[PDB]
Formats: C-alpha cells, sequence, structure tokens
RNA sequence: UUGUGGUAGACGAGCGUUGUAUUGGAGUUGAAGUCAAAGCGUGAGCAUUGGUGGAUCCAAUACAAGUGAGAAUGCCGGCA
RNA sequence: UUCUCGCAGUCAGACAGUGGGGGAUAAGCUUCAUUGUCAAGAGGGGAAGAGCCCAGAUCAUUAAAUAAGGUCCCCAAAAUA
RNA sequence: GCGAAACAGUACCGUGAGGGAAAGGUGAAAAGAACCCAGAGAUGGGAGUGAAAUAGAUUCUGAAACCAUAUGCCUACAACGUGUCAGAGCACAUUAAUGUGUGAUGGCGUGCGUUUUGAAGUAUGAGCCGGCGAGUUAUGAUAGCAAGCGUUAGUUAACCA
C-alpha cells in the first residue's frame, strides 16, 4: 500500500508558489514509483459455507443422476487385485472397456494397493475412498466404476 | 490479478478518430479534438435533418411561385384552387413538372384557373 | 426515399437587359434589378449557381426620390480613419453621382454572400443615355 | 510577452516559405574547365589570362 | 531502379540540411555536384560525399549508365537526439537538445521512376480485393 | 409516357422503365406489384386519385439506407447518448402502365 | 391502447479485459501483436481480407477480480 | 397525491405577470403570497437574448394541414376596398 | 514485482544525519559480414554466411504524437469553433455497395470537462501523444431476492482426521 512502500514521508516541493501541482509524498498511487490504493491482499477468506443437509442434498441427486446410467457398471475386488500392479493391464482393460477416453473413476472401500499402484501414472483416470469423493470430482467422471460393498455403504450413508 | 489495459483503449480511441477522418490538421490527429468534432459534427448533421425539410419545401414554393408569376397567377390564390378543386398534388412534383413538363404544368394551371370547383 | 428534383449544373442561359430609369423611383427599381440579377423570377432557381441575367441602367440622373427626402436623407460612408464619414444628401447625390447612388442601393438589397460580388458585378449603370454596350445587343424591357 | 495560443504546424511553414535558399550564379573556367562562382578565382589561381595564386 | 546511400546520425540539423537538399532534387548528375561544390553552407560538404559515394554504388554496384543519373529524392531525416544541461541564471537549467539527421539520398536513370511506386502501391491493394472476393467464393461454396 | 404515384406517404413522377425507390412494402424481391394511388396520368388528372389507373412495377431489391448515427450530448450535462439508423427501402422499376 | 426531453438521484438489462474449472477447435500450409481497407450491429462492440510478425490462441457455460481513462496547475517517457 | 418498507438527492436559486412590505411608486435591488418558464428543455417569433409568446425533441422521409409571428428585397408567403 | 532482473543502496544530491534513480530480449548456431567500390575514416552500396540481413551489434514485435517525400483534388477579393445539409467539376474503381478521394458554390452554425440562478466566456483545468492513476478487504447489523431443513425446529464455533 501507500505506507508500506519504501519512499520518502516528506514533501518533494514546498505547497505554494512553484509551478508545479500539490505533491505529498513521492510514492503516491498516481505515482510511478506505486503505492497501490487497495489492491489484492493475503488476508481474504474465498471461503463458502453450505449446510450439511443442503450438502447431502447434493449428493444425494448427483449419485442418483449418475447411477442407474450407462459406465456406470460394477467392481470387484477380483479385477482390483487381478491387474498386478502394472499399468499395461490397466490400459488394455480399458480398452477392452472402451472406456479409455473417458474420465472413469474407481470408488473403492478398502483402499487396495494393486489398484492404486497403477492408474497412477494415467492423468486421465483416478481412484478415490466413499469418504473422499465429491461432487465435483462425481460428476466430472463422465464414467465410474464402483465396488459393490461401496454400494452398499452408499445407501446406508445417505439414510 | 493484475488486468492491464491494451487494444481496449486504442480500438474505443481509433473509432472515433476514424469517423473524423478528412478534419483540418490536428483535428483528425489528436483523439480529444476528434472526439469533440464527431460529437459537434453529430449535432449539426441532426439539426440539418430537421432544417433540410423545410429548406427544400422553401425552394419548391419559390420555383412554383415564379412558374406562375409568367402566367399571371399567384402562389397565395394557385394554392386556394388546388384545394377548392380537390387536386392533391406535392409542391415538389409540381415544381418538377414545371422545370421537367412545361405543358403538362400548363395543363393542370388550365384546369384550376376557371373550372368549375369540384 | 424519393426522386431528388433537378439543379443547373453550372448553365449559364444568362441573357443582356436594358431599362431606362427616366422616372422610376429609386427603391422601384432596386427592387426589380435585385430580382432579375439573382435569377430569382426564373422558372428554375438553383441558389449557388447565379443564374441571373444581366442589366444595365440609363438615365440614372433622372430618378426621383419622394417626398423631402432630397434634402432631409442623408448617405453615409465612413473611411477607417477617425472622422472620414463622408456625409451626401440626397439631391448632392442625385447631381454629383448618381450611378453610385443607384449602384448602393441595389447592392444593399442582396444577402452577404460571396456570389453577391459577382451579383452586384452584373450591373451596369450609366448616369447618360449613351453607353458602350450596344455590342452586347441588350433586349428592351420598361420598369425592371 | 509570450503566445497565449499555440502556434500551428501551418502558419510555422507559411512563414518559412520565404527561408528558401537560391543558387549561386556558377561560370566555368577558361583554362581547366572546372565550375567556379562568377566572379571570382578558380581553383588553380588563374583569373582570365592572369596567373594570380600557385596551382592548389 | 533507384541507387541510394545512407548516413546514420549526421551531426547537421534535419531543419538546416532541408534547405540545402531542395537545391538538388531533380538535378542532374553534374549539375548537382557543380551546385553543391561551390554553396557556402555547412550542410554542403556532407552532402557532397554522400552524393558521390551514391553515383559511386550506382555506376559499380546496380550498373547505370551514368550520364542519365538524376537527383530523385534527397531528403534528411529526423535522427536520435542528445539531451544536455544548460545552466541558467539563478540557479535554474534548461534542456539543450543537440539534433541529429538521417541524411539519404537517391538517384534513378528512368525519368519515369514514380508510376513504378504507384504501380506497387496499386499491385497491393489489387491482392487485398482479390483475397476478399476469393473468401466470399469459398464463402459461398459452404 | 408520365405518371404521379403515392407509394408510401411521398408522390413520384415516373416514365416508363424508370426505377425509383419507396419505403418497405413487404413484397418478396422478383414479383409483380400494382401500385393504386394515382394522381395523375398522361393528361387526365383525377382530383382526389384516378379511379382504375394503376402503376405496374417490379421489386428489384429490399437493401437498407446509409447508417446514421444519431450522438443526443447536452455539454457540461453527463449525457452522451448514442443510437444508429439504418432505414430500410425497396427499388422497383415500373413495367406498364394500366389504362 | 397509452407512451419513449432530462441534471442530482432510484431501478432493470447488457458489452468488454485478465485468469481459473469443464468441454470441443485452430496454429511454421503461419497464433498473438500490429497497420490499411469502399464491412456488421440499438449501444457498449464484433467480424473478413491483405501487408508485417514469428508461437501461442479461440468458442460455449460458470467462477474470481489490481476489470473499463479526457480532464485531478495529476506521475513518468517521448515529441511539438 | 392514502398506508408500510428499501435507497436517495435537495437546504446558494433566477426571471416574467399579478397583491404588498423595506427603498424614493429607483434599481437586472431586497423580502414574502400566487400563477408560469428556466434550472433539468431543444424547436419557431422576438435582428441577436436561460426566465417573454407559441409548444414539449423515439429514429428516418427533399410528404400534407396548422399555433405564435408574418407576406417590397435581404427571407418562405397577398391581394382587393 | 523488493528502492534494486544489469556491478543498487550504485551513479548522483547534501557539511552531515539523510534522500535516491534509469536501464532486459541478434540468430538454431557468430556462421558478427573475408573481398570490391566511394570516402580521410567511421560509414554506406554490393559480395558472402544464414530460412529470413527491412534478423547487422542502433540487434524480438514496433503504436500514436512528431518530422519529411509523392500519385489525385482544391486553394492568392478572402471575415473562417473549421463542421453539417445540399452541390458542379475533376480523378479513380470497392468488404458492389442508390461506390470512393477532393470540394467552385448556397443554407445553418459562438469547443470539451468543472462549478454555478446563469459560462462561447473578458471565470476555471488540459501544449500534443502513450502508459499508470481514485468505491476495496476483514469482522458484524438491517433489507431485497434464492436455496437447504422444518413445527419440541434450524445451525454449528474452536479443535481432531
Ligand atoms: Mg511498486
Ligand atoms: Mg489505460
Ligand atoms: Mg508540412
Ligand atoms: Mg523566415
Ligand atoms: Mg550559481
Ligand atoms: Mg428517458
Ligand atoms: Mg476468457
Ligand atoms: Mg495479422
Ligand atoms: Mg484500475
Ligand atoms: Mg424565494
Ligand atoms: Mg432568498
Ligand atoms: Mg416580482
Ligand atoms: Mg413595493
Ligand atoms: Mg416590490
Ligand atoms: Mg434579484
Ligand atoms: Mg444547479
Ligand atoms: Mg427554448
Ligand atoms: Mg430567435
Ligand atoms: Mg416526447
Ligand atoms: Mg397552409
Ligand atoms: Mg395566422
Ligand atoms: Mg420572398
Ligand atoms: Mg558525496
Ligand atoms: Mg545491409
Ligand atoms: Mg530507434
Ligand atoms: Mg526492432
Ligand atoms: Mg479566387
Ligand atoms: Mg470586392
Ligand atoms: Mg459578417
Ligand atoms: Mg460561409
Ligand atoms: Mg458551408
Ligand atoms: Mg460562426
Ligand atoms: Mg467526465
Ligand atoms: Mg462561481
Ligand atoms: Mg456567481
Ligand atoms: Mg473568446
Ligand atoms: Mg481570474
Ligand atoms: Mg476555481
Ligand atoms: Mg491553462
Ligand atoms: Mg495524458
Ligand atoms: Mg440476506
Ligand atoms: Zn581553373
Amino acid at each position: 500500500t501507500k505506507g508500506e512502500v519504501r519512499g520518502g514521508g516528506k514533501k518533494p516541493y514546498k505547497q505554494k508558489h512553484t509551478g508545479k501541482a500539490r505533491q505529498g509524498s513521492t510514492r503516491n498511487p498516481h505515482f510511478v514509483g506505486g503505492g497501490i490504493v487497495f489492491g489484492p491482499k493475503p488476508n481474504r477468506n474465498y471461503s463458502l459455507k453450505l449446510n450439511k443437509k443442503a450438502h447431502t442434498a447434493a449428493l444425494h441427486t448427483v449419485w442418483s443422476e449418475k447411477l442407474a446410467s450407462d459406465n456406470t457398471h460394477l467392481v470387484d475386488q477380483n479385477l482390483f487385485n487381478k491387474t498386478e500392479g502394472k499399468t499395461k493391464v490397466m490400459m488394455q482393460f480399458l480398452k477392452s472397456a472402451k472406456l479409455l477416453d473417458k474420465n472413469v473413476l474407481f470408488v473403492v472401500n478398502t483402499l487396495n494397493t494393486n489398484l492404486e499402484q497403477s492408474t497412477s501414472n494415467i492423468k486421465n483416470v483416478q481412484v478415490k475412498h466413499l469418504d473422499k469423493v465429491s461432487v465435483r470430482d462425481l460428476m466430472l467422471a463422465n464414467a465410474l466404476l464402483v465396488e459393490k460393498e461401496v454400494l452398499k455403504a452408499l445407501e446406508g450413508k445417505f439414510k | 490479478m493484475r488486468i492491464k489495459g491494451g487494444k481496449q483503449t486504442r480500438v474505443r480511441r481509433k473509432k472515433w478518430l476514424k469517423q473524423a477522418s478528412g478534419s483540418f490538421g490536428t483535428r483528425h490527429a489528436s483523439y480529444k479534438v476528434a472526439k469533440q468534432t464527431v460529437i459537434q459534427a453529430a449535432k449539426y448533421a441532426y439539426r440539418d435533418r430537421r432544417n433540410k425539410k423545410r429548406d427544400f419545401r422553401s425552394l419548391w414554393i419559390l420555383r412554383l411561385n415564379a412558374a406562375l408569376r409568367e402566367q399571371g397567377m399567384t402562389y397565395s390564390v394557385f394554392i386556394n384552387l388546388l384545394k377548392k378543386h380537390n387536386i392533391e398534388i406535392n409542391r415538389k412534383v409540381l415544381s418538377e413538372l414545371a422545370i421537367k413538363e412545361p405543358s403538362k404544368f400548363n395543363l393542370i394551371v388550365q384546369k384550376v384557373k376557371s373550372e368549375q370547383p369540384k | 426515399k424519393t426522386s431528388m428534383l433537378t439543379k443547373e449544373q453550372a448553365n449559364k442561359r444568362r441573357q443582356w437587359y436594358i431599362v431606362d430609369a427616366a422616372g422610376l423611383v429609386l427603391g422601384k427599381l432596386a427592387v426589380k434589378a435585385a430580382d432579375l440579377i439573382r435569377g430569382k423570377n426564373k422558372v428554375d432557381f438553383t441558389p449557388n449557381q447565379d443564374c441571373g441575367d444581366y442589366l444595365i441602367i440609363i438615365n440614372s440622373d433622372q430618378v426621383v426620390l419622394t417626398g423631402n427626402k432630397k434634402e432631409n436623407e442623408f448617405w453615409y460612408h465612413h473611411s477607417q480613419y477617425i472622422g472620414g464619414i463622408k456625409k451626401v444628401s440626397g439631391r448632392d447625390m442625385l447631381k454629383k453621382q448618381s450611378d453610385k447612388l443607384v449602384y448602393n442601393a441595389v447592392k444593399g438589397m442582396l444577402p452577404d454572400n460571396r456570389l453577391s460580388r459577382r451579383w452586384i458585378t452584373k450591373v451596369h449603370v450609366f448616369k447618360g443615355d449613351k453607353h458602350n454596350m450596344e455590342a452586347q445587343k441588350p433586349t428592351t424591357l420598361n420598369w425592371s | 510577452a509570450v503566445q497565449q495560443r499555440r502556434s500551428s504546424k501551418h502558419r510555422r511553414d507559411k512563414r518559412r516559405s520565404h527561408d528558401a535558399l537560391t543558387a549561386q550564379a556558377l561560370s566555368v573556367c577558361q583554362k581547366c574547365g572546372k565550375k567556379k562562382l562568377f566572379h571570382r578565382v578558380c581553383s588553380c589561381g588563374m583569373y582570365g589570362d592572369l596567373r594570380v595564386k600557385k596551382a592548389y | 531502379m533507384i541507387a541510394f546511400a545512407k548516413q546514420f546520425r549526421v551531426r547537421i540539423s534535419p531543419q538546416k540540411a532541408r534547405l540545402v537538399c531542395q537545391l538538388i532534387v531533380g538535378k542532374k548528375t553534374a549539375d548537382a555536384q557543380n551546385i553543391l561544390s561551390n554553396t557556402p553552407k555547412k550542410a554542403a560538404t556532407l552532402i557532397a560525399k554522400l552524393l558521390n559515394s551514391a553515383i559511386a554504388n550506382a555506376t559499380n554496384n546496380h550498373g547505370m549508365n551514368g550520364d542519365a543519373l538524376y537527383v530523385f529524392e534527397c531528403v534528411a531525416n529526423q535522427g536520435p537526439s542528445m539531451k544536455r544541461t544548460i545552466p541558467r541564471a539563478k540557479g535554474s537549467s534548461n534542456m539543450i537538445t543537440k539534433r541529429s539527421s538521417n541524411l539519404v539520398v537517391k538517384l534513378s536513370d528512368n525519368p519515369n521512376e514514380r508510376q513504378e511506386l504507384i504501380k506497387q502501391q496499386k499491385a497491393l491493394v489489387k491482392k487485398r480485393v482479390e483475397g476478399q472476393q476469393k473468401a466470399k467464393m469459398a464463402r459461398q461454396k459452404a | 409516357m408520365h405518371a404521379i404515384v403515392v407509394c408510401g406517404s411521398k408522390q413520384y413522377l415516373v416514365h416508363e422503365n424508370d426505377t425509383f425507390f419507396v419505403e418497405k412494402l413487404e413484397a418478396p424481391v422478383g414479383k409483380e406489384i400494382q401500385l393504386d394511388k394515382v394522381l395523375m396520368l398522361d393528361e387526365k388528372i383525377g382530383a382526389p386519385y384516378l379511379e382504375k389507373a394503376r402503376v405496374v412495377c417490379v421489386v428489384e431489391k429490399h437493401g437498407l439506407q446509409r447508417k446514421v448515427n444519431v450522438i443526443k450530448h447536452i455539454s457540461q450535462k453527463h449525457h452522451l447518448k448514442k443510437y444508429g439508423h439504418r432505414q430500410p427501402y425497396t427499388k422497383l422499376k415500373v413495367v406498364r402502365f394500366v389504362h
């Protein structure tokens, strides 16, 4: 701001009898030295509040519209460990499932390591736990593979 | 987020400069004087549209008045005879007749002269 | 939109005329002279093309001024100096320079313009019956 | 005293209209041919038929 | 066919150089040299050097006849200036602007050289209009 | 040979094969319109309007006039309003004069 | 059908700049910038072609602003 | 033009007609009541004019009828008695 | 953006404490122009390298004000806020459009902001051009609009993951 910028707090010229205009500092906003009047500050909040039931309702409708649709297939533990940790196998799986261009999202309840070892060099696809997915991650998916026990936990969470 | 002005001021300034093309010296070079001249020229154009509608009527009246005085009739009575005879013609077309079609203009004056009103 | 009217494109139908100011009133002669010079009486009047006929005035000293204006009305001309205001009575103008009087009277009845210079130029005013303008074959009309 | 109104770029050129230069009259020397300005000794010091100065 | 020569940052001012350049435009080669060699001005022994160099590179580099060259255009463009502080009275100060001129002389062999320049300008305009018509044809095609 | 017609509110003196511009008539280009109000035809001029006298015209184009910029400005009063107008016209040519 | 002068002022609807998020697209067969032209809009504004230029940019929907310069004997640079 | 709520701006006015006060039946003076205009309003008349008269500008038209005012010329438009 | 992207608390100002700048970009690679011509030389014009030399060390792009050159039109009896509406003649041909450039001549016409009852103003502010330059943020209150949850409702703060 005007006070924070290093400069002379003195009057450069006298107030009167000089042909130049009145000035009070060399670091005023309309000076090239530069005192920014308002400017961005690092104390701004940028945060918003949404009610718990409102968030539950948003999640409810987003699950409803995303589920019971195409590319919303059900997945289990067997192929979660049949990947063998090699992303070549998962590329073949996406190619066979015709989900290569889709932003498929894996919803996982037990945090399998073989599935997480893969799908990490793929900037497209990603895997999350049920307590980690949100509204935005759900509707960016365009496709998702949901585990059966994840689905059982979903009805329980909604209550 | 420091938004910096560029191509916004210049484009809207060059529009005013383009409008003030053909002016005397600085009136077409500097944006400020060009803007003032365009506004003043717009005012002039507005006022002279109205004034054109009146001045051309006056010119038609003058030409029609002259064309009648050669035949011994006056404008003030020619229009009165036109009204009583129900003939409805613009002074513009009547003046155009007297300049382009002397014979047919003379026909109109002959009928309004003496023929029974209606 | 509409159809524009016809305007003369610098067309010169100008002709030469002769008038005799034997006993014509100054103002009554000047008004008709101005109308003839401007071409306002012409059927087609385009007011930027000086479509008006020339005119020659004979017997300028024979014009008359009604009433006591020959001794009570003064004509004034001031030079750019101080005191250079010259005054002439109606009688003095009618005797010393009558051509200038008619010329000034006709000029005063014209609009302030850049064409009025040419319009006042086309007025040839003479103080006698003779005139060096017989080579133009000017037609003769009365009281105009 | 100083101008209360700025003089345009047109009045400036109108005043300079009389600032043009004139070409000085020149002639040919009668012994070497190079052009010299009239009524003056040439570069060879030969004015007319008189050797004025030593050659350049 | 224009041959030319240039000189950057000439000490003479453009104002005091244009007065001499206007004495040679349109003049024949020999007559232009004769005029510039006997004029008592400072900007006469510098335009003369530029003119001589231009003649040399016209009859040597570009291959011109040499008896048909005339000064096409001799101008003194505005060059970079130098700012100095002149000490005034009572403690004040002013700014002295040392002016420089970019001199350029151009001579041609064809006395109709302006026509070709106008022709090139016309060619540029025609190519712009031709592109517009071709774009219009493409627009109607789709 | 000549006629005085009233299209819109203006009166036009028209000859054979003459193309004049009138206000928009809401008619497609190429049709054959019949102007009704005729004031003078040949030598017989009707007082209000001639009866049964028709001017047959063909519409050539439905273009727009040159743009007009109306800039209303109240000096030293913080009011500068700007507007544009492109008045539509229609050009039509006389084909035949109905008796 | 009744209307549409307008300062202080109240209300409503929009344009434009920079960036981010989702989609799609263009670009050494030439992007931004930049100049010119006899285009399109009710207004902010938006295109087409050609020259110069040499690597990024555009459209849609939302979001966040150091977001709009003709005036302050305004600051800085250049030039009269 | 009444009631309730949100957001204002305004607290220097001017002139003309009419009834008065102060001034001297002076002021383009000053202070009131009332009718209008300007402020915040262009156009036409007044030769030129913020306030007088005719009126209220959405844009375009080289269409027509009118208000105040005017019709020898400038400058559109008249004649009779 | 730190005053300081460069050798900046430097140059510079002041006895001193102290005050305090501006300035970046060749090309992929210097391959940085051998050689010839003019010149005293710098330099310029060719040659050569390079895709490009109008990328040449003045080194990315190069705007306006400003200064010059030229095709076309007009201008030396002419009272001018410089324009506008009509309008001949002249010269061309376009984002094909009742086209464009100039404007003999006619009608009309006393700038922009500020502050005032009232400014063409003999009131005021700006020489011109370009950049910068003035309604924000944090915490609360009221009102309008909209959404979630609802009649023993509604909603969390700190903190933990
Ligand atoms: Mg700073
Ligand atoms: Mg800016
Ligand atoms: Mg000049
Ligand atoms: Mg001089
Ligand atoms: Mg000293
Ligand atoms: Mg309104
Ligand atoms: Mg954007
Ligand atoms: Mg480009
Ligand atoms: Mg800002
Ligand atoms: Mg009062
Ligand atoms: Mg009071
Ligand atoms: Mg009173
Ligand atoms: Mg009293
Ligand atoms: Mg009183
Ligand atoms: Mg008073
Ligand atoms: Mg006020
Ligand atoms: Mg008024
Ligand atoms: Mg008046
Ligand atoms: Mg209204
Ligand atoms: Mg009437
Ligand atoms: Mg009346
Ligand atoms: Mg009259
Ligand atoms: Mg020291
Ligand atoms: Mg070179
Ligand atoms: Mg430079
Ligand atoms: Mg450069
Ligand atoms: Mg002349
Ligand atoms: Mg004269
Ligand atoms: Mg005058
Ligand atoms: Mg005039
Ligand atoms: Mg004029
Ligand atoms: Mg004037
Ligand atoms: Mg303002
Ligand atoms: Mg005051
Ligand atoms: Mg006052
Ligand atoms: Mg004055
Ligand atoms: Mg004062
Ligand atoms: Mg003041
Ligand atoms: Mg001043
Ligand atoms: Mg500025
Ligand atoms: Mg609220
Ligand atoms: Zn000799």
